C-alpha cells in the first residue's frame, strides 16, 4: 500500500473489492464504501438510490 | 448508485 493512495469509506482504508459511491456529491462520510462495510452483497450491482451511513441521516 | 470493482481484493 503506497501512502499516497487515497483512503475511503467508514473504515478509512484504501480501495478493495466492490465499492459503492454515496449519491451525495458533497459526501463527508468517505465518498466510496466497501460493500462489506455497508452491508451489501459482494459481486452485485446496486441500481437505485444509496446514501452512505452519514448522509442517510442528514436532515433534508 | 455508482459502483465499481477494484483490483485489490
Ligand atoms: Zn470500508
Ligand atoms: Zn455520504
Amino acid at each position: 500500500i503506497d501512502p499516497n493512495e487515497p483512503t475511503y469509506c467508514v473504515c478509512h482504508q484504501v480501495s478493495f473489492g466492490d465499492m459503492i459511491a454515496c449519491d451525495n456529491e458533497n459526501c463527508q462520510g468517505g465518498e466510496w464504501f466497501h460493500y462489506t462495510c455497508v452491508g451489501l452483497t459482494p459481486e452485485t450491482r446496486f441500481k437505485g438510490k444509496w446514501y452512505c451511513p452519514t448522509c442517510r441521516l442528514l436532515p433534508q | 448508485a455508482r459502483t465499481k470493482q477494484t483490483a485489490r481484493k
